[PDB]
């Protein structure tokens, strides 16, 4: 019957999801919580960078109202 | 189990299920034997559930069917193409045509069995081999390819 | 350079499997109308090009010339098209 | 409706013994179907049948683990099934 | 006419495909809208927009972004 | 951690991959009345990687003559576009993502008809020659209606970046606009991944030409190639024309109904091909230019007017 | 200009086939079969054996119509020894030729789909086709090859279940033909793969001898199971599904109406089967009873005479010409008194089919060729003989 | 009686409904789709193939399989050396000397049945008087070497014990029919 | 057959056939094994009388 094709199919979903999971949870790690910024363009590099200087060396620290 | 013995039949164990669980074989097509495993290809006695493959250039087939007579026109022919199969290869007659001349064997025209032109390994008996019949002798094959032992003789040449 | 990470690692994985797969183990063809393709294509292949640009020339201030201009690229080439079929090309 | 089919399935699996006995036959016969045992030949193996199923298999032998010495726990070949059997299983005779 | 019927039915992508040609070719001249396009990108700002010296002398700039002078996008608002 | 993310990229798009393989030798095989592979391993799951190692073992024939070269590059490149070209890939965050991305995907994909141009010199013999030439051209034929096509979707995007596109379908999928070219891009989608309507690259009763000469590894890694390319390709549909509902929040809702809808695709390929019997070479060259070129041509104007005198001219980034 | 060989390992070419083609680009201006791959010597090997025991050797020249086949030798031999059948027989011949016309014709439109690139009409149809064979197998104990149709009358009787079982076959299987007409007859792409290739114009296929479906698919009407009906096909009625035009398709259009045909033929066989005897009671042809054997002496002696000698037919000549499903399938038996052969040519409809490719495929595609072989219906056993 | 297939009655003139039917059938490939949903549909239905070695396809009395030689119940072997079998095989296969044993009676000194030369026509089956010779069901006997195949009186003597029980049921259905 | 009432459903629309009234797989209704014993009739011939076979 049918159902039986099923096993293969599910374990390749199982694999197409994987990526997207991860590379979506392996970049809000590495960036501290805060999806990691997209610089299309180079104001944003700017500002990442900015955000860089203003605090430690990773952008993704962020210093607020309270310096 | 720990001994150099033991990894080495393990192993092969390997090697040989892969070889015995895809077997890809290449049909040349001679005669009428090539119907009765065109329907072990169809529904009934599938062959791709025991991993046959249903067509198989010879560059990519692991096993050749001779089906049907070998005539003294289409044998310098197979001798090629068993000659240009790769080398894990493995050959199996079917009908009384080919293993053996079978009706036909005096005939000036047919090659008194393929065994005079290529090495066979299983022989598959009956004027059109029943389709079970040939899905048992492809079996057989794999019952052979299972008891070969190449990395065992290796280990202990 | 982390495209050139993933890159070369997938290299690797492909030179890797080849060499196992080596290692493991142990005249006059000719038709015009197959050049006649090839050659279209690029004059198709370099209006692509022509084209391309489309994405950031939509937000151009003139916008009547874009449109203008794009329609015109795209009529002749079109035009240059009905004159293969017209001709033999394209009837191989 | 579907519960039905799954019910059926739970039969299935739960039939053929404990979950050593569904690898038994999920592994070597490739399988998971419960019939009624037609009888036990003297070399061991088992024949059922399942009349519900359609002609082609209605009628099967779940071959045994150990035939004239040889063990035949995987390497099953179909010539096991003593010549007695053998026509019932091709269907040649109607009766066990 | 008559053609034109059987092209609808015989080679009846060549009919579609030359309908859309002009239909695109048409549209953008009579709309509602073709003329916002120029406007509703004009608008967008991407450069800094420098503020000119105060002569004093001109009442049409606004003096403050806030002011009820200058130019509005309302028009792109409510569109 | 990079790493952890690449190997987390390709290894499962590998192992899909591989049962993509095992799924379309049993749902061509319920199509068609049998049940497939199931006696090797449960279901037939063990199935993929019994002869990947039956077809690594067997001896590598390099045919006397034949290149040593243009034979061993060819399918290193063909699985390295393929896989190379999930890198930058939307689900929904991307690997790494690419201000120009879709134009990465397009010249990483023409990159791959010179395998089949290389392979085909590189065996010497008749059968591989013509099947290339015919092949290398199905393929460059197929790209200019699929280059034009993304074209047109690209000016209702914005952006060459495919991670827009998950901001533009946010409300409707791009097929409900744009539908009669996914319908084009399935079919060309079909072409390029040398599928079943249009498989004359490699023609089995018309040459039995691309892998003639090609068995055991190098068989292996095209092929292998050519199905990663079927998964990729049906992705790109799933991303561009399908858009999955993408949630901020919860990021992998997106990357589920992306698993769902790209597996749905993969699968319509799979039964395309036990449905319909191949397209003549001429019968698939006719299509392209004389079927679906204008429409694509004409339908690209559309859409660089639709979104003037619509005043929805996208916006950029 | 490029010679190319089909060569015969490639599954287009029906396992021997080495087609000389002369690529002129990748339209083909020539073809050259070279047909000899499969000659058994069936005609040379024929001579050396008796009547009863080269019957089997008329299973074999066309593989996929064994039935038919030996229904030419029967009547040829029975022709010599002017004697026929028994009423019953003779609508058990029509019977099993009918479901062979059907078995021939799965084969023939299933095997040119493989060859085009359709690979699910081979399997919905080939599980169809062992439900047929099983029939053989029933009435005769072989698959295929089973030898039931004899020189004088058929082997044996039905077994007691087999109509009921050919009409539950029968009673289903137009589903079947329906179900690959839908997949396979419309579809734009068979359409312009078959549409409008190889067309044959009607004097043409006459003058090349075509006599077959390929005859029929050009309009010209000739069946010679209604023009000059053997056994009983004066008794059944059915339509001949002539074609139009010639092309390709109109043949395959053609090859659809014959199994839909045969099923009304086979329908009436069923309906209308006489109660009698299955061989003609002449023991000097057909070999004594098992019981008769026995118990009789006048039968041991016929049963160790014929089985040993042989008929001894009487001396003569005749050509007997059934329609096989590939075509006018016809055996030229001259005969001497003596109870073997003297010459046996088995005109096979396929020589003058093959011989007609080269005709039928100008100014076409390689890929048309593969198209043209199809829809010969070509089994390269009846050609090579 | 003739039939036309694909003769057109008559030329039905265009009207746009047609035209447009039409059309779409080529611009939405309507009638691919109807391809499509006949094979979604057999995914649905029951696949039709039988656990080879777990399950058998039928085959009835009749049918020819592997041959075997018969004996008595008493345990004298059936066959009489009449050598019509011989006679009558059309392969030449069955090869047969013989010379009367020592009680006297008529026996067969060789029998030998090349399998590979027998094309399993089954009129020994039919020809012998005493029916020694017989059809057994048995079809699976694939051999490695081609001299197995080859069977001489002890090999088809033992054939026939081993399958005596099922050749003796398989021969009690189907006499009364020969 | 043994198929739930929806899986027909969908089988019959996508054949766009009744598939369920004919289906391929058989299922008891074929012919039984070991049908009853036959008595064949024996044909003309069998006289005892006016049989000469120079009359036939
Ligand atoms: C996935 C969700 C469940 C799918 C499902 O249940 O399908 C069967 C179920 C019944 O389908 P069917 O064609 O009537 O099944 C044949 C018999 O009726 C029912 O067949 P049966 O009479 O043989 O019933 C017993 C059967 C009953 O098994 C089932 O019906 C459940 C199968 C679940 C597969 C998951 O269990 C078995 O025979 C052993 C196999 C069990 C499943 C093996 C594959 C599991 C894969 C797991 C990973 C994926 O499908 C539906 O209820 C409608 C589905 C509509 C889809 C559109
Ligand atoms: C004529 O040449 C042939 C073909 O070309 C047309 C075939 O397609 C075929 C048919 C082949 C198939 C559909 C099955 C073959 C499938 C495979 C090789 C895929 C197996 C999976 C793998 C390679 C493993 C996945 C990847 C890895 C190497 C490691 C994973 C990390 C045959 C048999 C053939 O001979
Ligand atoms: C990862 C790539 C694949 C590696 C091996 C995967 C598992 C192989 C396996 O399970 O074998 C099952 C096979 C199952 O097939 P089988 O050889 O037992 O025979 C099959 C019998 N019937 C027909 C009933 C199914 O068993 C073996 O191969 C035993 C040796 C395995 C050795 C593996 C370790 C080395
Ligand atoms: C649940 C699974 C549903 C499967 C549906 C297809 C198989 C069943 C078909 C049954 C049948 O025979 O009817 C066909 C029917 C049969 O019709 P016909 O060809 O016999 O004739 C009817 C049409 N006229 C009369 C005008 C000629 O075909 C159609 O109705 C038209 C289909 C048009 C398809 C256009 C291309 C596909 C759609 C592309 C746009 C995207 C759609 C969504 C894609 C996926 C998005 C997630
Ligand atoms: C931008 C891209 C636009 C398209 C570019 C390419 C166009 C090429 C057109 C070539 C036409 C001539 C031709 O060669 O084709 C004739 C056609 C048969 O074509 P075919 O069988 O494929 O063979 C081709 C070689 N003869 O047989 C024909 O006669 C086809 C006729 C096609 C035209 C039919 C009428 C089309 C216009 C219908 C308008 C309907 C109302 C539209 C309203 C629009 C409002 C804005
Ligand atoms: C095998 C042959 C094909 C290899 C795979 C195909 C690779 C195709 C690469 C296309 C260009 C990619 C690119 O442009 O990305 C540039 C990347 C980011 O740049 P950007 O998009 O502008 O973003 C800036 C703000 N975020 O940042 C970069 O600057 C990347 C710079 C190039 C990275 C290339 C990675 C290695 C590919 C070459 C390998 C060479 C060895 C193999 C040679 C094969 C020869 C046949
Ligand atoms: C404003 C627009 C109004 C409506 C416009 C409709 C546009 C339709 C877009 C595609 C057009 C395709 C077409 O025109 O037909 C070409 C060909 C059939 O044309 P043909 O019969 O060869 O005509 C001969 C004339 N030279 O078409 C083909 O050959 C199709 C061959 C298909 C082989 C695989 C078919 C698969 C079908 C099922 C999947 C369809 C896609 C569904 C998924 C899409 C993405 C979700
Ligand atoms: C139906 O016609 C024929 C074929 O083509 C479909 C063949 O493939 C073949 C041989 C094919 C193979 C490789 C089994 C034969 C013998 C044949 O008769
Ligand atoms: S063996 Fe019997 S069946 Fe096979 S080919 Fe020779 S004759 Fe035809
Ligand atoms: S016929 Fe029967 S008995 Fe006479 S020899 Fe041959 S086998 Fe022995």
């Amino acid at each position: 019957m049918w159902f039986e094709i099923l096993p293969g199919l599910a374990i390749m979903g199982v694999c197409l999801v994987i990526p997207g999971v991860s590379t979506a949870y392996i970049h809000k790690f590495t960036n501290g919580g805060k999806e990691k910024r997209v610089a299309r363009v180079q104001y944003q590099w700017y500002l990442m960078e900015r955000d860089r200087r203003i605090s430690g060396v990773n952008r993704y620290y962020v210093s607020k109202g309270l310096e | 189990r720990s001994r150099a013995e033991y990894v080495v039949t393990k192993l092969d164990d390997l090697i040989n299920w892969a070889r015995r669980s895809s077997l890809w074989p290449m049909t040349f097509g001679l005669a009428c034997c090539a119907v009765e495993m065109m329907h072990m290809a169809a529904p009934r006695y599938d062959m791709d559930r025991f991993g046959v493959v249903f067509r198989a250039s010879p560059r990519q087939a692991d096993v050749m069917i001779v089906a049907g007579t070998l005539t003294n026109k289409m044998a310098p022919a197979l001798r090629k193409v068993y000659d240009q199969m790769p080398e894990p290869r493995y050959v199996v007659s079917m009908g009384s045509c080919a293993n053996g001349g079978g009706y036909y064997h005096y005939s000036y025209s047919v090659v008194r069995g393929c065994d005079r032109i290529v090495p066979v390994d299983i022989y598959v008996p009956g004027c059109p081999p029943t389709a079970e019949a040939l899905l048992y002798g492809i079996l057989q094959l794999q019952r052979k390819i299972k008891r070969e032992q190449k990395l065992k003789i290796w280990y202990r040449r | 350079m982390n495209l050139y990470t993933v890159i070369f690692i997938n290299i690797l994985l492909s030179l890797t499997l080849i060499l196992v797969a080596f290692w493991l183990p142990q005249r006059l063809p000719f038709s015009m109308k197959f050049f006649l393709v090839a050659i279209t294509f690029l004059l198709f292949d370099l209006e692509i090009a022509l084209l391309l640009p489309l994405p950031w020339a939509i937000q151009t201030i003139k916008t009547s010339t874009m449109m203008i201009m794009a329609f015109i690229l795209v009529t002749i080439l079109s035009l240059g098209l009905a004159y293969e079929w017209t001709q033999k090309g394209l009837e191989w | 409706e579907l519960v039905e089919v799954l019910k059926r399935g739970v039969q299935q699996v739960t039939g053929h013994g404990g979950l050593r006995g569904l690898l038994r036959v999920f592994f070597r016969a490739n399988d998971i179907r419960i019939g009624t045992l037609v009888g036990e030949d003297k070399y061991g193996n088992k024949y059922y049948e399942d009349n519900k199923q359609f002609f082609g298999r209605h009628r099967w032998v779940i071959y045994t683990t150990e035939m004239n010495g040889k063990n035949t726990f995987w390497d099953v070949d179909g010539s096991m099934v003593p010549p007695e059997w053998h026509r019932w299983l091709h269907c040649m005779t109607d009766d066990p | 006419s008559a053609f034109l019927k059987n092209a609808w039915a015989k080679e009846p992508v060549l009919v579609v495909s030359f309908s859309v040609w002009g239909l695109a070719i048409i549209m953008p001249m009579i709309s509602p809208y073709t003329k916002y396009a120029s406007m509703i990108n004009k608008a967008t700002p991407y450069n800094y927009p420098v503020p000119v010296r105060d002569d004093g002398n001109m009442p049409d700039v606004p003096s403050h972004p806030q002011d009820p002078l200058g130019p509005s996008l309302d028009w792109l608002k409510n569109l | 951690m990079f790493f952890i993310n690449i190997l987390t990229l390709l290894v499962p798009i590998l192992i899909a991959m591989a049962f993509l393989t095992l799924v379309e030798r049993k749902i061509l095989g319920y199509m068609q009345l049998r049940k497939g592979p199931n006696i090797v391993g449960p279901y037939g799951i063990l199935q993929p990687f019994a002869d990947a190692m039956k077809l690594f073992m067997k001896e590598p024939m390099r045919p006397l003559t034949t290149s040593m070269s243009l034979f061993i590059i060819a399918p290193t490149l063909s699985l390295t576009l393929a896989l190379s070209l999930w890198v930058p890939l939307p689900m929904p965050h991307p690997l790494i993502n690419l201000n120009l991305g879709i134009l990465f995907i397009l010249a990483t994909s023409s990159l791959s008809v010179y395998s089949i141009l290389w392979s085909g010199w590189a065996s010497n013999s008749k059968y591989s020659l013509f099947g290339a030439l015919r092949a290398v051209a199905q393929t460059i034929s197929y790209e200019v209606t699929m280059a034009i096509i993304l074209l047109s979707v690209l000016l209702m995007n914005g952006s060459y970046s495919l991670q827009t596109l998950i901001t533009t379908q946010e409300h409707m999928w791009l097929l409900l606009p744009a539908w009669p070219m996914a319908m084009m891009w399935f079919i060309s989608t079909l072409a390029e991944t040398n599928r079943a309507p249009f498989d004359l690259t490699e023609g089995e009763s018309e040459l039995v030409g691309f892998n003639v000469e090609y068995a055991a590894g190098p068989f292996a890694l095209f092929f292998m190639a050519e199905y990663t390319n079927i998964i990729l390709m049906n992705a790109l549909t799933t991303i561009i024309f399908l858009g999955p509902l993408y949630y901020i929040n919860l990021p992998e809702l997106y990357s589920t109904n992306f698993m769902m809808e790209a597996l749905l695709l993969s699968s319509t390929f799979l039964w395309i091909r036990a449905s319909y019997p191949r397209f003549r070479y001429d019968q698939l060259m006719h299509l392209l230019w004389k079927n679906f070129l204008p429409l694509t041509l004409a339908l690209c104007m559309w859409h660089i007017s639709l979104p003037i005198f619509t005043a929805g001219v996208p916006p950029y980034m | 200009n490029m010679t190319l060989n089909f060569g015969p390992q490639h599954p287009a070419a029906h396992g021997v086939l080495r087609l000389v083609l002369e690529l002129s680009g990748e339209m083909v201006r020539k073809c050259d079969p070279h047909i000899g791959l499969l000659h058994r010597g069936t005609e040379k090997l024929i001579e050396y054996k008796t009547y009863l025991q080269a019957l089997p050797y008329f299973d074999r020249l066309d593989y996929v119509s064994m039935m038919c086949n030996e229904q030419a030798y029967s009547i040829a031999v029975e022709k010599l020894l002017n004697i026929q059948p028994p009423p019953r027989a003779q609508w058990i011949r029509v019977l099993f030729g009918e479901i062979t016309r059907i078995l021939n014709h799965i084969m023939a439109v299933t095997t040119h789909a493989l060859d085009i690139g359709a690979m699910t009409p081979f399997f919905w149809m080939f599980e169809e086709r062992e439900k047929m064979f099983e029939f053989y197998e029933r009435v005769s104990g072989a698959r295929m090859h089973a030898a039931y149709i004899r020189p004088g009358g058929v082997h044996q009787d039905l077994p007691l279940g087999l109509l009921d079982d050919i009409y539950e076959f029968s009673k289903n299987f137009s589903l079947r033909i329906d179900e690959v007409e839908e997949m396979l007859t419309n579809n734009r792409i068979w359409r312009n793969r078959t549409v409008d290739i190889g067309v044959v114009t009607a004097e043409d296929a006459l003058n090349y001898g075509f006599s077959g479906v390929m005859l029929r698919g050009s309009g010209i009407q000739w069946d010679l199971r209604k023009t000059q009906p053997y056994d009983v096909y004066d008794q059944v009625e059915f339509d001949v599904p002539i074609g139009s035009r010639g092309d390709c398709y109109d043949r395959y259009l053609c090859r659809v109406e014959e199994m839909r045909q045969s099923l009304r033929i086979i329908e009436q066989c069923l309906n209308k089967m006489p109660p009698g005897e299955i061989k003609v009671d002449d023991a000097k042809v057909s070999p004594p009873k098992r019981a008769e054997m026995k118990t009789s002496m006048e039968s041991l002696i016929h049963h160790f005479k014929l089985y040993t000698e042989g008929y001894q037919v009487p001396p003569g000549a005749t050509y007997t010409a059934i329609e096989a499903p590939k075509g006018e399938f016809g055996v030229y038996l001259v005969s001497d008194g003596s109870s073997r052969p003297y010459r046996c040519k088995i005109k096979a409809p396929g020589f003058a089919h093959l011989a007609g490719l080269d005709k039928m495929s100008k100014g076409h595609m390689l890929a048309d060729v593969v198209a043209i072989i199809g829809t010969q219906d070509i089994v390269f056993g009846e050609i090579d003989r | 009686t003739y039939k036309y297939v694909n003769k057109k009655e008559q030329e039905s003139e265009v009207d746009m409904k047609s035209a447009t039917d039409n059309a779409a059938r080529i611009l939405m490939w309507t009638e691919l789709i109807r391809g499509l949903g006949m094979t979604l549909s057999y995914l649905f239905r029951e696949p039709a193939t039988i656990n080879y070695p777990f399950e058998k396809g039928p085959l009835s009395p009749r049918f020819r399989g592997e041959h075997a030689l018969r004996r008595y119940p008493s345990g004298e072997e059936r066959c009489i050396a009449c050598k019509l079998c011989e006679a009558i095989c059309p392969a030449q296969a069955i090869t047969i000397e013989a010379e009367p044993r020592a009680d006297g009676s008529r026996r067969t000194t060789r029998y030998d049945i090349d399998m590979t030369k027998c094309i399993y026509c089954g009129f020994c089956q039919e020809a012998c008087p005493v029916d020694a010779i017989v059809e057994g069901p048995n079809f699976e006997f694939s051999t490695e070497t081609h001299e197995e195949l080859l069977y001489n009186k002890e090999k088809l003597l033992n054939n026939g014990d081993k399958w005596e029980a099922e050749i003796a049921a398989n021969i009690q259905a189907d006499y009364l029919y020969r | 057959a043994s198929a739930t009432r929806v899986i027909q459903k969908l089988r019959n629309w996508a054949s766009g056939q009744d598939l369920q009234a004919k289906l391929q797989l058989r299922y008891q209704e074929i012919a039984k094994r070991t049908q009853p014993p036959p008595k064949l009739p024996v044909g003309p011939s069998h006289k005892l009388s006016n049989n000469y076979y120079c009359t036939r």
